[PDB]
RNA sequence: GACGACGUUGAUAGGCCGGGUGUGUAAGCGCAGCGAUGCGUUGAGCUAACCGGUACUAAUGAACCGUGAGGCUUAACCU
RNA sequence: CGAAGGUGUGCUGUGAGGCAUGCUGGAGGUAUCAGAAGUGCGAAUGCUGACAUAAGUAACGAUAAAGCGGGUGAAAAGCCCGCUCGCCGGAAGACCAAGGGUUCCUGUCCAACGUUAAUCGGGGCAGGGUGAGUCGACCCCUAAGGCGAGGCCGAAAGGCGU
RNA sequence: AGGACCGAACCGACUAAUGUUGAAAAAUUAGCGGAUGACUUGUGGCUGGGGGUGAAAGGCCAAUCAAACCGGGAGAUAGCU
RNA sequence: CCCGGCGAGGGGAGUGAAAAAGAACCUGAAACCGUGUACGUACAAGCAGUGGGAGCACGCUUAGGCGUGUGACUGCGUACC
RNA sequence: GGUUAAGCGACUAAGCGUACACGGUGGAUGCCCUGGCAGUCAGAGGCGAUGAAGGACGUGCUAAUCUGCGAUAAGCGUCGG
RNA sequence: AGCGCAGCGCGGACGCCCGAACCUGGUCAGAGCCGGAAGGCAGCAGCCAUAAGGGAUGCUUUGCGGGUGCCGUU
């Protein structure tokens, strides 16, 4: 019930502030330097991640376990990133599907 | 809460 | 290494796994399954995994995409055996060695 | 074995075989397919089909077993109302078997049995 | 029921003869140009020709 | 393990039809009796490994192993 | 520009052994003549450790047997959900003492431990979790018995006891 | 009333089978004896090894008893293997 | 980086003089267990060798009658303490 | 050279063995000691109601265990290096 | 009995539809690159069109196979 198609929309729905004042403050107890590392000027990676997804086909966006080196060396060629860059997105996404399945009401405790 | 989880 | 994979521990005894191995040699490769996927013995599920890992090493250590190959070698060796005890007739008949092996699969040229 | 035709058993009590086989029998009616060893399978149909034939009656006869072979008269009611009239044509035969096999841990055949729609014979496409 | 001298080598290596394993050999069936398993049609969908288990 | 039968050119299993058999006159309804109960429907109901029969279900089309005219010498037959 | 050690080889001695050298090896060894021995193993139902054998054999712990559909998962006969089924019920239920000493609950992970699989556990790693003027212990009281100022005994130790 | 009768709990062990590398270093199964009494049981206490306790069998004194276990004299002695 | 269960385990790449030093980590013997190749081997009786010995696989040499392995057949012939 | 006889007749290895190749198992061997094991010389021969030997429990930024230390708690003062 | 046709069936063109993540093309947001600027290059997803390769169907052309229909001819 979740995939890249839905995960991508979550990025476009960031039109309104996108968290420039929200997520930026969702960490009162900053770990010396956690903020800037997350936002990253809001373009260092926050934008790249989207571009990498835009260069993906409807099939890849639907099934994340069907992408190989033949597809990784293609997305980076169009987006402009590298091979490891595209891999990071898949990794961070793998930990998302596992989290968006073990909860119900908020998932708090 | 969607931004308090996907970003958490 | 001419694309290998082998194993270590896990536990499945030697002879136990040495039996299923004989099933696969010579042609092999394209036999990543069927001559294995259609035989159920624990030893089988283990040799296949490493079988694929091995045939997979054909896209990294060396070229020659998966389709040719041969699998001219498959041999299991005795790997360190775990020891345990066994309550029985007051304690006399108890040794229990878990035993374990590997597989060491290979894929060269014909 | 010893000498001629007798049979029907698997490690179990024939005092209990009735249940280990009736609950399962009432399931096919509840559903259609049930994976359960070639044995339990090749053996299952003798309780299902013979109880299927109790259609023509749809009276006291069909109700030879309602309050017994199932706490609720669900399965039985489902019979003289649905299953009975379904296969009214070619009476003989009914449930078919399709090998699945291999049960994980204990390499035992599976199969799953079925009924109409595409049994030993065949059927159309719809519903 | 005790034994007394027993030759690990040679002997036993002989009983092992009747212990080697065996090979299957089966088809693919019309639709699956491969699997089909043994005397089955195909597991991919578990169909011999249509609506059997899950298919079109 | 082996061995026999049959695999749609089919009775090889199961089911289904009929019969046999064994039990002993079901259930339901009606009537008699305060009732237990009895009588009628009714020799009913049920019925296995059986006999006769029936492809309804399952026995699928292929695939595998096994080859490609059979050593030399001599004797008898031969053109 | 490869010592001891391991392994092959060739030559050599009557034999115990000697040398030369390939390879391994990664740092030491020691002609000679003399000196001193924890000085030379095949056995002692020898001692310690490692590995065989039987043998992939017996066995998997009460004969209160379980079937099915979903879920999860790499995989489910065994785990979660559900419907059946069966077993105990002066108990196979509930509570406490004794003893145990986190085994309790939640999340997690499945190497080892579970006589199998294990996503499961009394297993691993985390956290959390036992709140009293009335229940109990302390605490008053004394039983059996113990200890015992001084004391009576007794080589010493120490025994007995107001 | 009763070291009374029958019989569960409870206490005990007469018989047979099974087990005998067991489920178990003495039990399981079916029977069996006592069951208001020289009964049975919880907690704690007291008797120490030539000593204890003993309805007496050399029985019991921590899976040990014609003299417990642990450490010592100790490398006892061994005309024997 | 890649197979895999975001396992185990491994394969590359890199560190290094070395990873034929990878944490099981110096050297790594023996028992014991395997894969490969040469030969012997399914009508033949016993401490399994020793004496004789053909064949076969390789190696010989400007043949010259040989070296290594294996050993059919055959005389003998009951381990050590 | 064509069939029919008679006489011979190697080729097979389920597996087994010997030789060699390569591994596995295993941990000997060689090499090495901020560990032991005799002793020489020179000291010192005692600590404890000023509360010992030996511990329990605490004490660190987390802090499990040693080592320290004691609610002044890996320490406080003071003189000297 | 033998053929030529009609017709059935089948194959290849045409028209329509569908149709390759990259190695096909045009257009190409986001992103990347060159330069002191102004300006370009390369290029992915998507959209449109269109091969190889399919499909429904109307049926022109057309290779070949049929042997039902069934004229004529040997
Ligand atoms: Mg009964
Ligand atoms: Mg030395
Ligand atoms: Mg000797
Ligand atoms: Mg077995
Ligand atoms: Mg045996
Ligand atoms: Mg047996
Ligand atoms: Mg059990
Ligand atoms: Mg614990
Ligand atoms: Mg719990
Ligand atoms: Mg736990
Ligand atoms: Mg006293
Ligand atoms: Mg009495
Ligand atoms: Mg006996
Ligand atoms: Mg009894
Ligand atoms: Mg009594
Ligand atoms: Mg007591
Ligand atoms: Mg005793
Ligand atoms: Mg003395
Ligand atoms: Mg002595
Ligand atoms: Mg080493
Ligand atoms: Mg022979
Ligand atoms: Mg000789
Ligand atoms: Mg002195």
């Amino acid at each position: 019930g979740f995939d890249l198609n839905d995960f991508l929309e979550q990025l476009r729905q960031m039109k309104n502030m996108g968290g420039m004042a929200s997520l930026m403050g969702k960490l009162p107890g900053m770990g010396q330097i956690p903020d800037n590392v997350k936002s990253q000027m809001d373009d260092k990676v926050l934008v790249r991640m989207e571009a990498i997804i835009n260069s993906m086909t409807m099939k890849e966006r639907a099934k994340p376990e069907i992408i190989k080196g033949s597809r990784k060396r293609r997305i980076a060629a169009g987006s402009g990133m590298q091979v490891q860059d595209v891999n990071r997105l898949l990794k961070q996404f793998d930990d998302m599907q596992r989290m968006m399945k073990k909860m119900k009401k908020g998932g708090m405790a | 809460a969607a931004a308090a989880a996907a970003a958490a | 290494m001419e694309t290998i994979a082998k194993h270590r521990h896990a536990r499945s005894s030697a002879q136990k796994v040495r039996l299923v191995a004989d099933l696969i040699r010579g042609k092999k490769v394209s036999q990543a399954l069927d001559i294995l996927t259609y035989t159920n013995k624990k030893a089988a599920v283990l040799v296949k995994k490493v079988l694929e890992s091995a045939i997979a090493n054909a896209e990294h250590n060396d070229g020659a995409d998966i389709d040719d190959l041969k699998v001219t070698k498959i041999f299991v060796d005795e790997g360190p055996s775990m020891k345990r005890i066994m309550p029985r007739a007051k304690g006399r008949a108890d040794r229990i060695l878990k035993r374990t092996s590997h597989i060491t699969v290979v894929v060269s040229d014909r | 074995m010893r000498h001629r035709k007798s049979g029907r058993q698997l490690n179990r009590n024939s005092s209990h075989r009735q249940a280990m086989f009736r609950n399962m029998a009432g399931s096919l009616v509840r559903h259609e397919i049930i994976k359960t060893t070639l044995p339990k399978a090749k053996e299952l149909r003798r309780v299902v089909e013979p109880l299927i034939t109790l259609a023509k009656t749809d009276s006291v006869a069909n109700r030879r077993l309602a309050f017994a072979r199932t706490r609720d008269n669900e399965i039985v009611a489902k019979l003289f109302n649905e299953l009975g009239p379904r296969f009214a044509s070619r009476a003989g035969g009914y449930t078919r078997i399709l090998k699945c096999g291999f049960r994980a841990g204990d390499n035992a055949p599976m199969a799953y049995i079925e009924l109409v729609d595409r049994s030993e014979k065949a059927e159309a496409a719809a519903e | 029921a005790v034994q007394q001298n027993k030759p690990t080598r040679s002997k036993r290596g002989m009983r092992r003869s009747h212990d080697a394993l065996t090979a299957v050999t089966s088809l693919s069936v019309d639709k699956t140009s491969g699997e089909k398993h043994l005397r089955h049609h195909i597991t991919a969908d578990g169909y011999y020709r249509g609506r059997k288990v899950i298919a079109k």
